[PDB]
């Protein structure tokens, strides 16, 4: 429904330290 | 520009960005406006109207 929204990550503050 | 040319160089800025700070700034979220933005935008046409 968000009109002009574009592709991209976002990054996680806990996945780096667990794995 | 928003409000940004009352108070210093003018800033340019999407309007629905606007009214996305707008309503930030009472305490409504932004999701309201950039989800139901058509419904916001019809009536404020019907209102000018
Ligand atoms: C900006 O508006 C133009 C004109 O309607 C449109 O072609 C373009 O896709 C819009 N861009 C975004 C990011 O919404
Ligand atoms: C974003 O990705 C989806 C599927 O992954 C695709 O349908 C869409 O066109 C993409 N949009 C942009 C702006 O790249």
């Amino acid at each position: 429904v968000v009109i002009g929204i574009v592709n991209n990550t976002v990054y996680d503050p806990l996945q780096p330290e667990l794995d | 520009s928003g409000w940004t040319f009352g108070a210093g160089p003018a800033l340019q800025i999407p309007f629905p960005m606007q009214m996305a700070y707008r309503f930030n700034g009472i305490g409504v979220t932004q999701n309201v406006l950039y989800e139901n933005q058509k419904l916001i935008a019809n009536q404020f046409n019907s209102a000018i109207g």
